[PDB]
């Protein structure tokens, strides 16, 4: 009973860990406020009035900072044994040796070595403390699996660069054209027009609606050229916040109506089937006859898997209409073809 | 090498049973019926397809000897064996139980018998209240 | 006659206040104004120079709200009784232990409190009352049945989580990195950028496009910069309104199609059917068996109802499609069959 | 307890009418002929598939047990019929037209005798103009 | 032939004025320009410096505007007898009674009574004048057909109603709270935080991101509050623009589709072929009676179009799809039960 | 081989060129941010303070430039005859007669003429560089494919032309009003109120989001105004940015759907073939009679690939589906028609 | 009134033939096998449908006097009449051609007589190179 | 032109063989069988109507000398002929692989002969590793 209840919690805390799911990123959630507390102390750490507290604060937490996260490294590497691929000392290893695993470890050493700096408390200690407590960021970026948002930010963009970059120089095109115009009639009324540059600034705060108020047209004609290029040109600026937002809602769309679905459940079964017969399989030359089909049978399984890992869409649905109006047509084809030899 | 040429020369022997050198329908049609696999015209034309590349209909003998040479301990064959485990995982938690491989096996995807089923019951541990991990069998099959 | 029309004006008041429906809104909507107009007048009352006759009409409409809100309680506690459910004193009583009830006579109570305190017009009246002056907003808080708006918007919100996280992770570094390399260019000509935390207050203040002004890059490098990380980050802060407003859209068009359908108008009139039989059937032994079948059928129709409990999507139109190819094919095999057996 | 058992097993007697304790399709087929209830396959399966889980056709007598001892007076029970009724209302008004319902009835899901219709129509108020509330319905049925 | 190019040209004309389509539209963007001209010139009619120059340019456009005004609604009542439905002076008649034809011919005695006035230049001549300059926008007022932006835009509004409660009832709750926290942490050491208005009128500004700068938190704990509450309170603000828009593109979309379509053709093949019938209709009582069945044939017709009025949609393509699959099971059907019969 | 080898990377240099694909845009990525930073010297060159050193990049960016296109243009012009259109120096002709390629030699020629001027250094010249710096972003014009950007922009524009201008009527009109209100009430009291041309630029700035800070109002009475004609306005004018961003990202959905099917694949074969039969066909007017059947074929199959030209959309599969069904319906009919002759 | 209910009565005499007072499929469908309009079942029951509004399939007295009663010449009748003729329009340019018309008359709906098509031509302005405006025609079949 | 309309006559005269003047469906249907190009109704239908413009289903004898005096040398026909063998191109290099070509004509479309594609091959370069382009293909098939 002790081996099975042993596996059974390293598996909660394998899953609690490395595969969070509901509840479990509770836990998550809680780490990435602990991180997020740290950066905000030392944001306020930079503030000269403010350096003392935040400075004692920053120190208390980031003991206790230590002290959970070395727990959870050691619960990690322990639970890392549930999946026989890193069981062992070996697996350990093995499992030691992925790249974020060794970002976490020397996270823990960097952490380590400032807090004992801080006990040494040397001038050359306190700058490589100031620069190295970013370090902590590096968690909250272990969090997406593989860059997950970089991979979805990069997908979502592609798909759609070309109307990104059609708002883009569009935009810009207004910017110059307008900046120019407001810089030619706000010349000599202005002092914060006196060059080309200041304007295309002004342009800058102006089509972003950023709108600092720093260099504001004085002028009614320069006015009247800025509300009507302003309309303009913050239409074009907008534009790509909307074309990105409503390219990921209907990704998320198109992703909940493919998952509702399901299509590899048949090639998994027959990869499953074929891998069993092989492995049951082992005249004597006959047995081996059949080992090679059941290899082979493996592989065409093997095959469809790898064909079937491209998710559902729209020419899959067509061409399983396709391949039932076939074969209702051939099927009446030779149904009439039958009557007709009975009549004649 | 040769113990291994030699097993592909007496197996093609039984294989191909004359000087062709190539394996028709018929061919291995008759090699399934005499084990009574009971073959069939699709399943056949379906594995041809799944050999040749120029859609000639006729298995060449270098394509063979480069399909067959190579061996199923690949690297990407456990990531795919594991995938298609995984897609038959409930919540997700890396095992497969006794009822439900019992039920999937047998009604899901080609039919297996209930032999086989108390084979495969006894071959794995019968500890462990009927639960038994999958991720060794991957392990095990991917390398032989 | 009496009980008729009794019942009738009963249904339309409890149908005009429980469950508003076209013109029935027009009177919900004045008690908003009616309430906001409140809330307004509070807000004024914290201004020194106008306290005084915003106080005065903040007791004369306090009283007109006193009125109108006992007169709206005492009419749904009466109407209450339209349906037996709340029938009786029982029945009114349990509709009284509802949470929104007695949210609402708690609301009035404290109203009368606060209407007694000023007619006694002491300090820590005064205190109590100027404290207790927002407890208004609950009854436009009642609107929404069952908190409807948070869950729409949480719905929505985590069926585009991870979206939203992406977009709010890639924003947090591109504010991070914009804001340390400003800070950089601008630390020793601004003196708004001494710290980094009025270099991070800045990039928040840019990338929001809030744009307040006070802190802004004066040297050229600084403001080539912030013009760059301004189109980025401009762009990456506007994300996640335009993806849930694309959430929502597409959310809307679905539920359009999906009720222009209709689904469990026949399970509910399996439900109606057996149901009816079942009371009508209430040998002796035989018809005890009837009446158990009765029942048993009532459970069939009561599972059927719960399992079409789910709106329709694209899985239903795919299996009606898959079901009525099947008996097409599976007919037409017949009737090939048949032929067959005839010319054979 | 005793005098439920006891109509129970007297029930199942004849249900079952040997010492098998389960029931087949023709076995009840044969209790839904002899009423003129016209049995069919179709029917019958479906039934059978909502009292079973494992899905082996059989329904077995602990499974009875379990499903029959529970009672119909259940809390969502109540719902579930309201929900049922406002299906077929209009506007929303909380009642069941004669006209409207004396349609339905017949018409949408399985038919109903007319003598029923009458019955149901004097069983109510008749004054009201013909129209009867369903609330009152759903707390009589729901409860027995 | 002269009547025939009279007619002509009096369809052309109506076509340009009443019927725009392509590039007819081009007239009404050059008036469209002309009256936006006129609003410009006004507003720099009331800057004192530049008042002179604008009065004398708004004089000279009035004129042109009135000779150009008055051909056009002289044109328009020409063109009004191309349809028979405004033929003759009565038809003209029920032409000018058109609510949009009264409001141009008040407009036109609205500017040749400024002219005048302007003549005479009386104190309360020029009163009037400043008061009347406005009346030129109902012109641009009259653009969209019996008011086809604003049906547009209630429509997408309605459709949308419950999301777009959500986010500002959402909005709201965070405008308040933000404004209450940053007003605490903000009283003592900001004076532009000395009543809760004052942290009302600043929230309003900022999660708007409207940003004027006038009130800006200076405490650090107040700039973190405002940097999370800005985040949060800006995402929702930002919601109905991006609802409403792809509300608007949805809706664009599913016309685009409906339109490739076509359906009320055959209703309007058979309502003119019945009402030729009919009119060719008129022993002699069967003839009446002939006359009575085209006429009801007719009725039939009318009541098609009328329902066949709606355009298409998703419930139009299900019931095609079920009336062809219910025609294909019963004709297999019938054609199984011969096949039965002839091999029994 | 040498002439296999020379046409080879002569179509290689042309596809990196004018067809780029893949890695190839790295290169004009290259190209891009070079002109792109000329275009920041320049602008660094009209500030008195940094003129010098930037103008000294300037004329070392402006000679690597100059060596780079000018060896970009002889390589374009040399690749041209990869393709036969453009071979012989006579196509090399027709190939420099394009209008892109003209407008990159006289960019080219206008950059030598710049640098000759700057080389001789007169005060004519100086005026005359400082006019044409601005020609280099002809090229970054060049890019997009004839104006591919601009007619994508034209044609969603178009698209939702209804709802832009619904849109922009709206919030024009809310513009006018809220300005006159806040007009009213702040006449009186704030000097940035004088007259109605400062609360229209106060309203413009305000509803847009740019908030300058430069006009605001100062009573109460003009606050509250101003908060709910924002929130009214704010979401009338971003409306624009919503819509075209739905509408791009609707229209790559489709387009992706499209694209994912393949419809110009068999008219183009049976183009292919048709050509290929009446080059083969050239008693001999029977192989006269030949040749002009299959040029008939020839033109057949033309026309059926300029009918298939347009791309694939819901009227495509909508007409396929009635086509199947009627295909399905006319050949059951020829069955039971067959069969019943059998039974009669 | 005298006059109109006179011609409605002994109309309905020969529509009845007795004193039932109701017409069914077949009292019509003896009506157009005597003109040799070739009545069909499918279409007298979608005629029978646009009459009634309980689905009892009967034609009442009342209700046949109630829809009798009203006259076509009706200002809706306009509006639709012009709205079926502009979906055949070409342009928006309000007429319809003298080609255009002849196809669509003849090909599309119903057909009609060619005899019938030389009637429409000659019955219109023979002018104006061909074209007749539909407007006119709209107000002329409106009214009567 | 003499040549030209002398030689259009004389193939006319053979194309329609009397002096009805149009062809019918079975009028270039004996030319076709004569050839042994097994002649389709539904092709010569399709032809028909590829032809007319009107509907009537013959062929005018002004139509036939408007559509045949212009020749096939156009300038959008380049561009059309580009396109269509750009179909068939991969990644965009412009040119036709010999083993692409050979199975896409002979497999897909309307079958060739392998002859007539062992004749293509050889008056093509053989030179150049068996690759072909087609742009000077599409020049010289434009103005033959």
């Amino acid at each position: 009973r002790r081996n099975v209840k042993y596996r059974r919690v390293q598996n909660y805390l394998y899953n609690v860990l490395e595969r969070p799911r509901g509840w479990a990123f509770i836990y998550h959630a809680f780490v990435f406020l602990l991180v997020f507390g740290c950066l905000i102390l030392s944001v306020f750490s930079t503030i000269p009035e403010h350096t003392k507290l935040a400075s004692s604060c920053l120190l208390i937490l980031e003991f206790v900072m230590i002290v959970v996260f070395g727990l959870e490294f050691i619960i990690r590497i322990w639970s890392a044994g549930c999946c026989c691929r890193y069981r062992g000392w070996q697996g350990r290893l093995r499992f030691a040796r992925k790249p974020f695993c060794v970002i976490d470890t020397i996270v823990l050493i960097a952490s380590i070595a400032v807090v004992s700096a801080k006990t040494q408390g040397n001038i050359f200690a306190t700058s490589a403390l100031r620069s190295l407590r970013f370090l902590q960021i590096l968690r909250m970026v272990r969090m997406d699996r593989r860059g997950g948002t970089w991979k979805l930010l990069g997908s979502v963009v592609y798909a759609h660069s070309k109307e990104l970059i059609t708002a883009w120089y569009i935009g810009f095109l207004v910017l110059i054209f307008s900046s120019f115009l407001v810089y030619l009639v706000e010349k000599d009324a202005n002092k914060e027009f006196s060059t080309y540059a200041d304007a295309l600034w002004w342009g800058t705060i102006t089509l972003t609606t950023i709108g600092y108020g720093d260099k504001t047209p004085l002028t009614w004609l320069g006015r009247l050229l800025s509300a009507g290029f302003a309309l303009l040109g913050i239409s074009f600026f907008a534009l790509p916040a909307g074309i990105l937002g409503s390219g990921f809602a209907l990704k998320v769309q198109e992703q909940h109506r493919q998952k509702h679905f399901e299509k590899r459940r048949n090639p998994a079964a027959n990869l499953i089937q074929c891998v069993w017969r092989s492995y049951a399989a082992d005249t004597p030359p006959l047995k081996t006859v059949i080992r090679a089909i059941r290899i082979m049978k493996f592989h065409v399984a093997k095959r469809k898997f790898k064909e079937t890992l491209r998710p559902y869409d729209v020419k899959d649905v067509i061409e399983q209409y396709s391949a039932g109006h076939l074969d209702m047509l051939c099927r009446i084809k030779s149904l009439q073809t039958r009557v007709d030899q009975i009549l004649g | 090498t040769e113990e291994q040429i030699a097993e592909f020369k007496e197996a093609f022997s039984l294989f191909d049973k004359d000087g062709d050198g190539t394996i028709t329908t018929k061919e291995l049609g008759t090699v399934m019926r005499s084990l009574g696999q009971n073959p069939t015209e699709a399943e056949l034309q379906d594995m041809i397809n799944e050999v040749d590349a120029d859609g000639n209909g006729t298995i060449d003998f270098p394509e063979f000897l480069t399909m067959m040479a190579r061996k199923m301990k690949d690297t990407d064959s456990e990531e795919e064996i594991r995938e298609a485990f995984r897609v038959f995982d409930k919540d997700g938690n890396g095992y497969i139980s006794a009822a439900e491989l019992r039920h999937v096996m047998t009604n899901l995807g080609e039919k297996l018998t209930d032999e086989e089923v108390d084979e495969m019951i006894r071959e794995a541990d019968i500890d462990g209240d009927g639960q038994v991990n999958y991720e060794e069998f991957v392990q095990m099959m991917t390398a032989k």
